[PDB]
RNA sequence: CUGCCGAUAAGGUCUUCAAAA
RNA sequence: CAAGGAUAGCACCGGUGAUUGGAGUUAAGUCGUAACAAGGUACCCCUACGAGAACGUGGGGGUGGAUCACC
RNA sequence: AUUGGGCGUAAAGCAAGCGCAGGCGGAUUGAAAAGUCUGGUGUUAAAGGCAGCUGCUUAACAGUUGUAUGCAUUGGAAAC
RNA sequence: CAGCUAGUUGGUGGGGUAACGGCCUACCAAGGCAAUGACGUGUAGCUAUGCUGAGAAGUAGAAUAGCCACAAUGGGACUG
């Protein structure tokens, strides 16, 4: 269940997958806003609601998530402690196909999470085949053996291009992760803080 | 780096002897995002005059704000006219819980956690004025010691 | 010391009081007068520990009847008030009474709160350190 | 006011109206007693058809209906489409609304539901007129 | 220096916008 | 002892009813022009009478009235 | 609008007065302790509520331990 | 919706009930409730709780759980 024109999309709020491979393309390396009308006027101005809102579908079409899913989790890290704005970084980037795709056994997001639904990815001592399992830094994810040798294991086995809060064991595809993300791994397609708030006012 | 944002933008006239004159009035909130903040209201025949007047007039009436942990020390309530604007303080993480124009001053004063309602009016100058009263009658807690002969806020 | 006014003062005892701080401060005016009780004299030794004013001496008639205090407030070198807003809780009428866990901070600290639980007039904080709660009479601040 | 007042007199809150009032009433028959229980929607058979005209902004013929539910309360319920099959006899299915340019009508027929026929020849916001998927 | 002196069909435009230079 | 039945007159509540009273709502109906300027007789409130109708007049009461004016 | 609104010109001060019951009410002393505050005990069924944990591929969910509110009785405090 | 209540209020001896009791009986009296709302009308199973609210609280008494009442309508009784 997702969007299968991330073009359009992607082009439309600006931001890609982070390496602009929907945005160079191979043809007129388009940056406007899609359909007609989108060499027009009326640039800025952005009401709140209007950039919120924007900046929200940023953050849930960045890793393939319905709106309601979005709000079971913000329920869920509201309450703890306190101002926990290290907490809820740690389970929006703890999706368990967004992980496979950053530990660089998938050529493209989506595509991980479909390897997840037909059962080609294990974990520290079970199976899983849910793309939403909620991970905790410490499992040993390990990946299958008969995935390994099938017609698509080139690039993914070409893991040496990988996030530092992804340690692989290069070669042994162990894949666990330790050291959560920091915002640097977070890039600016969406850093920004009151898409909280905005939660806070439609989810109690 | 005195950020700037229109909180209105109506549009005022009066009456000749046939025809109506017609110019724009802009609210602009000029913040440095420390501790100064001011406003400026001003109205011209077309919107970029308006907006440099205005910018001009706010950047003239510059008050001094003073920022505790982030937040605002005391809770106050501000009047001005019909308009009363309930400031709270609130602990680090809660975000900016206010709305319309007294958010824009808030967040172009500098402070993060604060809780607001507006209990009065819905018109723009009389809530900036009230947010403004309310935060402009704040006591630190450090003048009230000079004036209490107490120790520094000390118990 | 004499005088030449009568004094008079109004039948509610803290808002009495009250009264006369807040049209003190708003005139510019020190020095004032009013009729002594003891609940009006145990609420100003506690004001003045807390500096809000500055002296506070009760007096008496030559005859022993009556008793009446003359208080002043506490003004800076350049003639402006530590007292900025004086409300009462426990007004005639409604009486307010809060236990020990809904004792109230007014402003943080800032303020003081005049609560007689059982021992007379006391603050808020050493209300709080005794654990022990009762009438609150007004919020100063 | 004071204390003493109100605790003599208390507050009385203001109450609340309904907008369509004759959804909320039902017959018993075999008792003939009503009773006042919600329902969203209710069905009616209509009495008179014909055409009124809006109030004063708007110019038109708007086609209304005077339809009695399966209650015993007469209520005009404006027919919401272009065309229509009613035929001064027939039975509706009537929801909630309220025109504001005829002054009385504050109900609207569901389209495509039971006897009345769907609004065919339109391709947009269907789900609402009640129109077969063009597939 | 006060005579007299009544009425006027319906619905309607017009501010696009400051993002900025 | 007693449900029920028959007879009898009060009490409270509901529906309906020939005929009739006003009310609201209505793009372009008829008779005036009462009010808003000193609205062309200053207006308004209470009250009594009278008249197609707005309303007129008598009694009392108000300025929420114009003009006027003073070195 | 008890917390948390108003009554000159916007809705709202009865035409005014004599006024019982009710509400409020000068200062000081003594006692009692009905309000008020506090300690002990009993109870306020279980499920639900909030926090933590476990188990279902995680969740929804289920279980698990914690978590108040009021009432009565008893022992003290005496400022209003 | 301003009066209502004549076993309604009290005592006496007796009967009955698992038990106290005008629960019933004979006699003796005239009381009881009511403007701090009787009585009448209309409505409704109550509660733990569900939804909502910053809170005070508003709202419905889904499911389930405690208590009450009912078994075509209105009465009576046996067994235990
Ligand atoms: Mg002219
Ligand atoms: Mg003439
Ligand atoms: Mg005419
Ligand atoms: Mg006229
Ligand atoms: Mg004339
Ligand atoms: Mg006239
Ligand atoms: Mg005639
Ligand atoms: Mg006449
Ligand atoms: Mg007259
Ligand atoms: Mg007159
Ligand atoms: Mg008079
Ligand atoms: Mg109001
Ligand atoms: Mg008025
Ligand atoms: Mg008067
Ligand atoms: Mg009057
Ligand atoms: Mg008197
Ligand atoms: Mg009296
Ligand atoms: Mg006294
Ligand atoms: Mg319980
Ligand atoms: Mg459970
Ligand atoms: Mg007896
Ligand atoms: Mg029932
Ligand atoms: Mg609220
Ligand atoms: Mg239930
Ligand atoms: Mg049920």
């Amino acid at each position: 269940k997702y969007t299968g024109s991330i073009f359009k999309r992607s082009r439309r709020l600006g931001f890609s997958l982070l390496e602009n491979n929907k945005e160079f393309s191979k043809g007129k390396k388009r940056k406007t806003i899609p359909g007609q009308h989108g060499n027009r006027f009326r640039s800025s101005t952005m009401s709140g609601y209007a950039q919120q809102l924007q900046e929200k579908q940023r953050m849930q079409y960045m890793y393939g998530i319905t709106d309601k899913q979005f709000r079971r989790l913000f329920r869920l890290v509201l309450k703890q402690r306190g101002n926990l704005a290290v907490n809820l970084f740690r389970v929006l980037e703890s999706r368990l196909d967004n992980i496979v795709y950053r530990m660089g056994f998938a050529p493209t997001r989506r595509s991980a999470r479909q390897l997840v639904n037909h059962g080609h990815v294990l974990l520290n001592d079970r199976t899983v085949d849910t793309p939403s399992i909620i991970l905790n830094p410490g499992d040993k994810v390990r990946l299958k053996a008969k995935t390994i040798k099938i017609p698509i294991v080139k690039a993914a086995s070409e893991s040496g291009v990988v996030s530092p809060f992804v340690e692989t064991n290069n070669k042994t595809f162990e894949g666990t992760y330790v050291r959560f993300p920091e915002r640097s791994e977070l890039p600016a397609g969406i850093n920004e803080s009151y898409v909280v708030e905005w939660y806070k006012r439609l989810v109690k | 780096e005195f950020e700037e944002r229109i909180v209105k933008l109506k549009r005022i006239s009066k009456t000749t002897k046939g025809g109506r004159n017609m110019r724009f009035s802009v609210l602009v909130v000029v913040g440095n995002r420390k501790g100064k903040i001011g406003y400026g209201i001003a109205k011209a025949l077309e919107v970029p005059n308006a907006i440099k007047k205005a910018i001009k007039a706010a950047h003239n009436s510059l008050h001094t704000i003073e920022i505790h942990k982030g937040s605002i020390y005391h809770e106050v309530i501000g009047r001005s006219g019909a308009s009363r604007v309930l400031l709270k303080p609130a602990p680090q993480g809660t975000g900016i819980i206010a709305g319309g124009a007294i958010r824009a001053i808030i967040e172009l004063a500098g402070y993060s956690d604060i809780y607001t309602k507006n209990l009065g009016r819905n018109t723009p100058i009389n809530m900036i004025h009230a947010t403004m009263d309310g935060i402009l009658k704040q006591l630190s807690p450090r003048r009230v010691a000079i004036l209490r002969n107490k120790n520094l806020n000390e118990l | 010391i004499t005088t030449t006014k009568p004094i008079k003062a109004h039948f509610d005892p803290v808002a009495d009081l009250l009264t006369k701080i807040n049209n003190a401060r708003k005139a510019k005016l020190m020095t004032v007068t009013t009729i002594a009780s003891k609940l009006k004299i145990a609420i100003l030794e506690i004001l003045v520990k807390e500096g809000y004013l500055a002296n506070f001496q009760v007096l008496e008639n030559k005859s022993k009847t009556k008793r009446i205090v003359t208080f002043n407030l506490k003004y800076t070198q350049r003639r402006i008030p530590s007292i900025n807003g004086v409300k009462q809780i426990s007004k005639p009428g409604l009486r307010i009474y809060r236990p020990f866990e809904k004792l109230p901070l007014v402003l943080n600290g800032l303020g003081i709160a005049i609560i007689s639980t059982s021992d007379g007039v006391m603050t808020d904080k050493v209300a709080r350190l005794k654990k022990i709660g009762g009438e609150i009479l007004a919020y100063v601040w | 006011a004071t204390i003493a007042q109100l605790i003599r007199k208390p507050r009385k809150k203001k109450k609340v109206k309904s907008k369509s009032p004759a959804l909320h009433y039902n017959l018993n028959l075999l008792n003939k007693k009503v009773t006042n229980v919600y329902s969203p929607l209710k069905r009616g058979v209509c009495t008179r058809v014909g055409t009124m005209t809006p109030k004063k902004p708007n110019s038109a013929l708007r086609k209304y209906a005077k339809v009695r539910l399966t209650n015993g309360f007469e209520v005009l319920t404006y027919i919401p489409g272009e065309g229509h099959n009613l035929q001064e006899h027939s039975v509706t299915l009537l929801r909630g609304g309220r025109v504001k340019d005829l002054p009385g009508v504050r109900y609207h027929i569901v389209r495509g539901t039971l006897d009345t026929v769907g609004v065919e020849k339109r391709r947009q916001q269907r789900s609402a007129y009640g129109a077969k998927k063009p597939k």
